[PDB]
């Protein structure tokens, strides 16, 4: 009875700014949301060139690809057909800050999102705006309930050209459109990668791995 | 038993003087990253994040795992305590400190008034 299938399409857009800088990208793909895989295909309409690093954009572009066992409810697949969206603030080691949000919706065998990305006080020398970064860490987000809906937060960093780091604190609220099951606390792993680029990133091509775990045993 | 010895810990200096202040990450196999020096006047827990730039001049010795910030042309107003802050290079040896920072005692300038 699921409307969540082993493979579902992704359609969204996001419009944004960074340090004043106005663009809107694009962007459709297809994963497998019980195997916590997906790739995206994501073309820059408004903005080009990109004057900042990709990369802080990456994670802004769907908890639904996470591979959940059964013991842990899955708080995402739940919330469809209706949907569910998030908010999430971003805050780098040299004081440069994003807020982000997406709704997200589902029609037939794709989802839908309506993304917004707002970053500023990213120094003019610094990696974001020199274009320094070369990709995210593997990382591992720790899912709470408060207030009735889903807590991540992230302990997240950019390896730069010269092999040092730039790190950064994630904090996201998911919120479901309907009452679901919700879990106990956990963990969910990472891995996001750039596949492939042009030179502007004006084509991008984007795939994360998620898997969510216990962090303890359950209650005995 | 990681620390960060920073001096001078106390100073007192006349307007228009340089002071350069040293940090060095001492009792560590850890070796120091990103590093950030910060500003607190008298009472203020807000810190004035210190450019490289201007009056301001910002230098890091990998090897020795220290980092200086020198200032010229001292004011009355450089008055106050100067923090420098690192974060620690990824390794296997130190790898649950790959987001954490470290920071100095602090230094308490005085710019004695000249003129």
């Amino acid at each position: 009875a699921s409307v969540i299938k082993p493979e579902m399409k992704i359609k969204l857009r996001m419009e944004g700014a960074v340090n004043g800088h106005k663009f809107v990208i694009e962007g459709e793909g297809i994963g497998k949301p019980y195997e916590g895989t997906q790739t995206l295909d994501l073309t820059v309409k408004e903005g080009a060139p990109l004057p900042f690093s990709y990369d802080i954009l990456t994670p802004a572009f769907n908890r639904a690809f996470t591979k959940y066992p059964k013991d842990i409810p899955d708080y995402f697949k739940q919330a469809f057909p209706e949907g569910y969206s998030w908010e999430r603030s971003m805050t780098y080691e040299d004081q440069g800050i994003c807020i982000a949000t997406s709704d997200i919706t589902m029609e037939g065998d794709c989802f839908f999102y309506k993304i917004r990305f707002d970053g500023t006080n990213f120094p003019p020398n610094g990696p974001v705006m020199q274009k320094k970064t070369l990709k995210w860490e593997p990382s591992t987000e720790k899912m709470y309930v408060r207030d009735g809906v889903l807590k991540g937060d992230v302990n997240m960093a950019l390896l730069l050209e010269g092999g040092g780091h730039y790190r950064c604190d994630f904090k996201t609220t998911y919120k479901a459109k309907k009452d679901v099951r919700l879990p106990d606390a956990h963990k969910v792993d990472h891995r996001i990668e750039i596949l492939s680029h042009d030179k502007d990133y004006n084509k991008v091509r984007l795939y994360e791995h998620a898997e969510a775990r216990y962090s303890m045993l359950p209650s005995q | 038993t990681q620390r960060v010895e920073q001096t001078p810990t106390t100073t007192t200096k006349e307007a228009g003087e340089s002071l350069t202040i040293n940090c060095v990450l001492r009792d560590s196999s850890c070796a120091l990253d990103s590093t950030y020096w910060y500003f607190t006047k008298k009472g203020a827990t807000k810190k004035e994040s210190l450019s490289n730039g201007g009056r301001y001049a910002e230098t890091v010795n990998k090897a020795s795992k220290s980092f200086s910030l020198r200032i010229s042309d001292l004011r009355v107003e450089d008055s106050g305590t100067y923090h420098c802050k690192a974060y620690y290079s990824w390794d296997a040896n130190c790898w649950n400190l790959r987001y954490s920072y470290i920071e100095g005692g602090g230094t308490i300038l005085t710019v004695k008034p000249s003129r």
